[PDB]
RNA sequence: UUAUUGGAGGUAGAGCACUGUUUGGACGAGGGGCCCCGGGUUACCGAAUUCAGACAAACUCCGAAUGCCAAUUAAUU
RNA sequence: CUGGGGCGGUCGCCUCCUAAAAGGUAACGGAGGCGCUCAAAGGUUCCCUCAGAAUGGUUGGAAAUCAUUCAUAGAGUGUAA
RNA sequence: CUGGUGACUAUAGCAAGGAGGUCACACCUGUUCCCAUGCCGAACACAGAAGUUAAGCUCCUUAGCGUCGAUGGUAGUCGAACUUACGUUCCGCUAGAGUAGAACGUUGCCAGG
């Protein structure tokens, strides 16, 4: 149930695409107990994990140093290409 | 109430002549007959036939008695 | 005021014992009567009208107020703003004379009379009664009506609920068919 | 309205203002206060 | 059941209404009168800074009395133009509250018209 | 033949036929649908070309669901006339399809039979298109 | 001309809150084929309601980019 | 005037869409109105709030007039938008 | 604290539950008078105070609805390069919807407590 990230600076349309490219699917993390972060998680691991947990199964996030357990609130999908195209993770309290 | 747009309006004594029931309320009626009140007071009197002392429903008495069932009949009319 | 000293005493303490109100103030009343008559006939003979008017004059002691079409209605021949019926709203001690009068004289002298509906309640405690003629009420002589016709009166009261309002009419000692 | 009128001061007969009515709504010559600009006071005009 | 109004609801729509063409400027502030079953109250309003300048009412002490309550809006009408002529007020418009203009209401708005208020 | 009762306007500009779909780029109804990955307009005709087809494969034990309705009328002028002196009269009812938008959704059927299915619906539009299922 | 600031306006996109268009679900106000003033139940359920999903030059709960109008406004021309 | 001319249609004015979020903007482009009406349907002062639906009620019917409740405007605004 | 009267885009509303009455505000009591009903003292007006917190009203709790609302991403788009592709690429701007969240108001003046 965890999945490491990276965290992102201000991004011009084509980084995006470019992480897109990579492989990589931008997302940002709110909740309780953490500030918005923007991220990025490869989409293949993420896709392992939330099998492993399900839809609404908790996930560990390794934002950064922190581990953050999170949840998926809502994700964008690109029915053509069948690619996620942007994933918001929700922190849970605990 | 506006002046002149009103028919006339008096308390009448409403009296049930079956049953002697006196009361007194408004009406526009008016009666050449007048009687007194328990008040020192005259009023003109309209007499009923029938009032809620009267009337059988009020009251509950049964004028006539229910008709006789099929079984019932049969046996009272031959004596069976 | 015998039937408004019945509802002051009498009634106000059944009612109150009955529905455990806390106040005074939450027990019904009678807020007004209305006595409609409708006069489709006026459409084809305004004398028709003028006739109601004098009946429902004599009835309620008050002048009636004449009620004009909404709207036009070629099925009815009706046309907006044309007179077809009239009202009149009694209120006060002029009320309580009317229901006395009601309930005492006027229903007794209804033909075949087996009481009046239990279920002529709108579901917010307001009653309507309805008048086959206008011959019952004792004001009103055969001979004067050219016409028998029909009324509707309609009792609005405070309660809440519709068995709170048949309690208040039962109080006053409406009959009812059960 | 159907047709046009004029309306003349009753006083000094002085055309001073046009107006329009129904003639079948209003067949009779119809008359108003109007200020008089020669009386320099409202008076009665009437049409011609 | 049949619902009963509140009347000062009502007035207050009417009052809104007046509103829209009254206001209170400093050189002619507006003369507010509310009016209770028992009280009638007088606010010499400056709408543009939003400020009273003076009041008078029925339940002030002085002004309370034994009297009818257009005898006592008499009383309140005088008093509020005392007041209004100490702030070097002259000059009113008139703001009936949403109340019509007639009785109690009048009677303050006359008191003040002969105490010197001038509408 | 899908068209609409009634419309306010019989003759109405052609739709915008550049982007991507607005809306139903998903399977919502059934567990599998058929996706365009190309524009074009698709006319009533066409639809109920495709629908023979599928239900007839599908024998009727699946439920078909028709995503597309023709809604926009599109006029055709009268042959052999010169240009101008007013748009002609109705000839049609389209709808616009764009890249994403699901044709058609089949449910009640293995994926085989509904592959084919569409397979055949599929060669009765002008459309590309390809098999798409329900995504979670 | 650009920068900065303020404003008017309803397009692209989007959305379905309105006016129309529309797909699949349920579901019924009220009686008919149906079983009693003495009850029921295998259409219509047309009213309506509800959930989900779509459509619009003359739909809009929304709403850009630009362009436009200005500013005791600065830089350059 | 005219996607040659004729024939057909049209000619002034008003409203909308085309019109590309200021304004303006064409085609024999898509839709409709006008050549009035009102003596109040004008002015002012004061007062007032709809359509529709549900339920109860006689003549009375889906629908007349009456009553209560809900109803934010789905009403009305002389006459197109 | 309460009331009168103003300001503000409902974060201010609606709904539901609860609480409150020397004063105040109502309900309320009458219609003699001012005044009133296209009928009605219902309302309006006026004269009052027997009764009552029942309701309105005021206060408290709430997030069901309405309202407000990011960040991130997306659509669209100015400009540019490339192309003729129901286009692509880069840059700036940047929605709508939705999500986290906000929110059961915040305040000016005057008179009382
Ligand atoms: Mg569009
Ligand atoms: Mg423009
Ligand atoms: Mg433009």
């Amino acid at each position: 149930s965890l999945k490491s990230i990276i965290r992102q600076g201000k991004q011009t349309r084509s980084d995006l695409k470019q992480l897109r490219k990579s492989g990589k699917v931008p997302a940002v993390v709110y909740g309780y107990g953490t500030k918005n972060v923007s991220v990025k998680v490869d989409e293949v691991e993420f896709i392992k994990v939330i099998r492993e947990v399900g839809r609404n199964g908790v996930i560990e996030l390794g934002v950064g140093s922190k581990t953050i357990k999170v949840m998926v609130a809502d994700y964008q999908f690109d029915p053509l290409k069948n690619q996620i195209t942007h994933i918001d993770f929700l922190a849970i309290n605990m | 109430m506006k002046q002149g747009i009103h028919p006339e309006y008096h308390q009448v004594i409403f009296l049930d002549t079956t049953t002697n029931f006196k009361f007194l309320s408004g009406s526009t009626k008016t009666s050449s007959e007048m009687m007194e009140w328990e008040d020192g007071k005259e009023y003109p009197v309209i007499r009923l036939d029938i009032s809620s002392d009267s009337h059988p429903f009020y009251t509950g008495r049964q004028k006539f008695a229910a008709a006789d069932g099929r079984v019932e009949r049969f046996n009272k009319k031959f004596g069976l | 005021n015998r039937l408004k000293e019945k509802f002051n005493t009498e009634v106000t303490e059944n009612l109150m014992k009955k529905f455990n109100y806390s106040s005074v103030m939450e027990v019904p009343k009678i807020d007004k009567i209305v006595v409609n008559m409708g006069v489709g006939d006026a459409v084809q003979n305004s004398k028709v009208l003028d006739n109601a008017v004098e009946e429902l004059e004599l009835i309620t002691g008050q002048k009636p107020l004449v009620t004009k079409a909404k709207k036009s209605i070629a099925t009815f021949r009706l046309r907006e703003g044309m007179p077809i019926g009239a009202k009149v709203t009694l209120r006060g001690e002029r009320m309580y004379e009317f229901l006395d009068k009601l309930i005492s004289v006027s229903l007794p002298r209804v033909r075949d009379f087996q009481g009046v509906s239990k279920k002529a309640f709108d579901g917010r405690g307001n009653y309507t009664l309805g008048v086959k003629e206008q011959l019952i009420f004792p004001e009103i002589d055969y001979d004067k009506v050219s016409k028998v016709r029909g009324m509707d009166i309609v009792i609005v009261t405070t309660a809440n609920t519709d068995e709170e309002a048949r309690e208040l009419l039962a109080n006053f000692g409406m009959p009812f068919r059960k | 309205m159907r047709v046009n009128v004029t309306l003349a001061c009753t006083e000094c007969g002085d055309r001073n203002y046009i107006t329009t009515k129904n003639k079948r709504n209003n067949p009779e010559r119809i008359e108003m206060k109007k200020y008089c600009p020669r009386l320099n006071k409202y008076t009665l005009h009437r049409e011609t | 059941m049949i619902s009963k109004i509140d009347k000062n609801k009502v007035r207050l729509k009417r009052h809104a209404r007046v509103r829209t063409n009254l206001s209170g400027t400093a050189e002619k502030p507006r003369l507010n009168v509310y009016r209770s079953n028992k009280h009638i109250y007088a606010q010499i309003i400056d709408d543009n800074k939003g400020v009273t300048l003076a009041q008078a009412s029925s339940k002030d002490s002085d002004i309370a009395t034994t009297a009818t309550k257009v005898e006592l809006a008499t009383k309140v009408g005088e008093a509020i133009a005392k007041k209004a002529a100490d702030k070097g007020i002259k000059e009113i418009v008139f703001d009936r509250g949403g109340y019509l203009y007639h009785g109690r209401v009048k009677a303050l708005a006359e008191a003040a018209r002969e105490s010197g208020l001038e509408f | 033949m899908l068209l609409p009762k009634r419309v306010k306007y019989r003759r109405q500009h052609r739709p915008k036929t550049t982007g991507r779909s607005k809306g139903g780029n998903y399977v919502t109804f059934g567990e599998f649908g058929l996706q365009a990955t190309t524009t074009s307009w698709i006319t009533s005709r066409q639809i109920e070309s495709a629908r023979i087809a599928m239900t007839r494969y599908m024998k009727r034990g699946g439920k078909v669901w028709i995503k597309i309705f023709p809604h926009t009328p599109y006029t055709k002028k009268p042959l052999e006339v010169r240009m101008g002196a007013g748009k002609g009269a109705v000839e049609g009812w389209i709808a616009v399809v764009k890249p994403g938008r699901i044709l058609f959704e089949v449910a009640g059927v293995s994926e085989e039979v509904a592959r084919e299915a569409l397979r055949l619906a599929s060669h009765k539009l002008p459309v590309k298109t390809k098999f798409v299922k329900r995504e979670e």
